[PDB]
């Protein structure tokens, strides 16, 4: 078990601050486990006797493939393995942040769709006060009724027309089937 | 001089409590 | 209150709506095509912008 | 982030200008340390970014 290190342990511990801050960012933006353990083992408390163990624990949280773990274990120099662990953490962070960004993008698209639907409904309820049915074409329903009114008409055409009109009322305006029904009715 | 342990998709990270549950009972005899 | 840029066509899920209206303003629009266009504009406003049916409606309107 | 030893050294100074200068110099030293760490980290980030964009594209493909 090789633990060679430099005598001046003054600026080497600086990278520990960056490592712990990266771990904090990962857990906050990517909550996988409870955060109490991090509070239990605080760098300032000085109870970290072996920083290698803390680095391993921090990297253990990484979702990197076991192949990457073996590659890290291959390295012997402490700085090289530290940089490899930092790169692995960045690799996980990239995917996690991309997932969050894509999720929020899809959610925002859905929210915009729903909001514009709400604006359309406000149109249908304010300008189109319920009853007129100008856009729904029930006004056109009345128009066709009055058009048929004057005609001295056989019963067969009236029954088929009533069936067609009921179908038109059932079907929504934009349906292509509704369009064909409207054309046949006209 | 002991037989190799069948990890069976149970990675064990350093200084981290892990649970291994192998389907083969033969390891129970060694245990 | 119910629409923006009144005295004209509302945005109605499709801004180019207004553009199309001016594209018809200089034209002496026959009444039949006028009502067909009004109905189709309402239909376009009823559908979501990114739907394929909305795309076909836009193509027909253009 | 000056160590407890440095804080005690600052407390040792008596003259107000002396401790002000010591605090300013400590800020200078810690800021230089942080700036060097930031520059080295940016260098390492760029060198890892040497991994062609095709690597990120392959990550997406998988």
């Amino acid at each position: 078990v090789v633990h060679e290190d430099f005598q001046v342990t003054e600026e080497v511990k600086a990278l520990t601050a960056e490592i712990v801050k990266t771990i904090r960012d990962i857990i906050a933006l990517n909550p996988l486990y409870r955060e109490s353990v991090l509070q239990m083992m605080q760098a300032g408390q000085r109870v970290v006797d072996n920083p290698i163990y803390l680095s391993d624990m921090g990297a253990a949280l990484t979702g990197a493939e076991s192949h990457e773990l073996q590659d890290v274990l291959e390295e012997t120099n402490i700085p090289k393995r530290l940089y490899k662990a930092l790169s692995l953490l960045k690799k996980e962070f990239e995917l996690s942040k991309l997932q969050q960004r894509l999720g929020r993008e899809v959610e925002e698209k859905i929210k915009q769709t729903h909001r514009k639907y709400l604006l359309q409904e406000q149109l249908k309820i304010i300008k189109k006060e319920l009853g007129l049915e100008k856009d729904d074409k029930d006004a056109i329903e009345e128009k066709f009724r009055e058009r048929l009114k004057e005609l001295v008409v056989p019963k067969h055409v009236m029954d088929v027309v009533d069936e067609e009109l009921s179908k038109l009322g059932l079907l929504d305006n934009h349906s292509s089937e509704f369009n064909v029904t409207r054309n046949y009715l006209d | 001089h002991l037989p190799l342990i069948a990890i069976t998709r149970n990675p064990v990270f350093p200084r981290f409590i892990k649970i291994i549950e192998v389907k083969n009972k033969k390891l129970v005899e060694l245990l």
